[PDB]
């Protein structure tokens, strides 16, 4: 689905 | 309003392309995919810089660092961080940019398809943008629930809490008594199912139509993910835009053939565009409304 | 003047390091190269970003683009433009930065060789840093001089235009009859002899330590020429250190093995410096007076 | 003496 909201 | 080149460089031609494009496919549509910089001449104030006063507020009430605003775990231990720039950022507070206006004139020239935006300002919509084009993936005020047990809060409950002076007693859950937030996505969390929902639609929506269609990313550093992935999952064959002021993200990373590449400000694009398409007539008429 | 850190990642260590040097070498000095960064805690408007009101007075007023305001042709062709920026921007409008106090604490403890700076807001002169010690390489609005005979005048006259509204009638030269400008060094203009003449004994006086010496570049993207020079025209053998958010400049070109890069504020920076040094007491009483 | 003014 994407992931969590993050950085790389 | 009132906008500048950002250098002596001329990029009318570069514009004008892709004006050219819409007018050889007139029965197509654009997706737009922004950011931060969409928003910046409209005054919101970056809580990452040490200009604003709200970056100082936050310093001061001993935040160890500007994203911990919207950590979930520093949330619990200690709200007033970000209840204090709810206060400076919430929506209402300013007014939309003319690039935000020339979303609405897409909208009504029918050519919109949808607009994905990772801002939380919810200029988009209060610029008139209809709520079945957009996709605020990291979320907004407009909805509020507890962060335990998820029960639904009125947006007002939250947004009564600010005026106090000062901000103390947040609002807790009267079923579980945890915390209610905003319905904004914070960094660990997941974002709203409508956002892969929706990409998974318009991704097979362009795939399909390869009227061609024209995929325009405005203002974002592409730094945050999962958003950052939408353009590197762009058709391969569907006609890449990028206004920026730096080449960033996948851009950089891979770029592609066809890339169109146009370092140039959101607001003076936008009035560029809307040059090398006729629409002054149109567009004058929402700005002046 | 309260700040925080820029990510989770802690860069005490780093910064540690910078105090140990100077511990192990105790008769040694320090040698400053700054830039904007430096002086965006202080409020001073970014000429170049839509947020600020001063940009949009100036795209209004028909400037073709930010640093046209410190072109030569443009000035002469109307003047109006750099007044009005000089109105917004004028020295003593703003106050010094905890960076900055950094500078005169440095400058107390003896340990301050010499401070370039490539801004124009002359804080580091304001916040005390001696004359001697200062080299303002984009130059002032403390001087003003006839953009065609040299004539020197008073930066009193150019100053006192600038509260008039609106403001018409600009300074011109009693002599050749020419625009009287302020000592501020436009693109396409040359740096005064004073910044290539300090540099030639400074490079000696580096050269001639290998008390060990130490040059820390802070809050620039080096992106200007000839001040952009300076980092790479170090002594080899001579520590780098850089304070910024983002690697730039020889330091992503050509990094040396011996090259210490802190992502860190300005003013985040300052204050663990005067940590790991142990001069809080100093600091303490310099900022409160 | 390092030119004038400018970029690059
Ligand atoms: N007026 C204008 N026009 C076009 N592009 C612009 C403008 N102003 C800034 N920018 C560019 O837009 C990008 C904005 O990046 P950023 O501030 O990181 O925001 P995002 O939209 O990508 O991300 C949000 C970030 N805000 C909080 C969280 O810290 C996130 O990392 C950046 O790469 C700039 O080159
Ligand atoms: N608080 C803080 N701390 C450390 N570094 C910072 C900070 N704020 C910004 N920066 C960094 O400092 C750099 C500032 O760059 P810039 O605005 O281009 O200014 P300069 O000092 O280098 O140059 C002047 C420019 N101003 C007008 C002319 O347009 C010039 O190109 C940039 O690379 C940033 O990563
Ligand atoms: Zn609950
Ligand atoms: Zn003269």
């Amino acid at each position: 689905k994407g992931g969590a909201k993050r950085h790389r | 309003m009132a906008s500048m080149s950002v250098s002596t460089a001329s990029t009318e031609m570069s514009v004008r392309k892709i004006a050219a494009h819409m007018k050889s496919n007139p029965n197509a549509k654009v997706i737009f995919m922004v950011g931060a910089g969409i928003s910046t001449s409209c005054g919101i104030p970056d809580f990452r810089s040490p200009g604003t006063g709200l970056y100082h507020n936050l310093a001061r009430l001993k935040l160890p660092y500007p994203e911990a605003v919207f950590d979930v775990d520093f949330f619990q231990s200690d709200p007033l961080p970000f209840y204090t720039l709810a206060k400076e950022l919430y929506p209402g507070n300013f007014r939309p940019s003319k690039f935000h206006y020339l979303l609405k004139l897409f909208q009504d020239k029918d050519v919109l398809k949808r607009v994905y935006t990772q801002n939380i300002d919810t200029l988009e919509r209060q610029a008139g943008v209809k709520d079945d084009l957009i996709i605020e993936a990291h979320g907004s005020f407009a909805h509020c629930h507890c962060i335990g047990c998820g029960k639904v809060y009125p947006p007002q409950v939250f947004k009564s809490k600010l005026a106090e002076h000062p901000i103390k007693d947040f609002v807790k859950c009267d079923v579980c008594g945890e915390l209610v937030k905003p319905a904004i996505v914070f960094f660990g969390e997941d974002l709203p199912d409508s956002f892969s929902e929706t990409w998974l639609n318009d991704s097979e929506w362009l795939r399909e139509k390869i009227q061609q269609p024209l995929v325009i990313v405005v203002g974002t550093s592409l730094a945050v993910y999962p958003f950052a992935s939408l353009p590197e999952e762009i058709p391969r064959k569907v006609k890449r835009v990028l206004c920026n002021l730096e080449t960033v993200g996948d851009f950089k990373a891979n770029k592609r053939p066809t890339d169109l590449i146009v370092h140039q400000y959101s607001d003076e694009f936008a009035e560029q565009l809307v040059e090398e398409l006729g629409w002054q007539e149109d567009f004058e008429k929402i700005l002046t409304a």
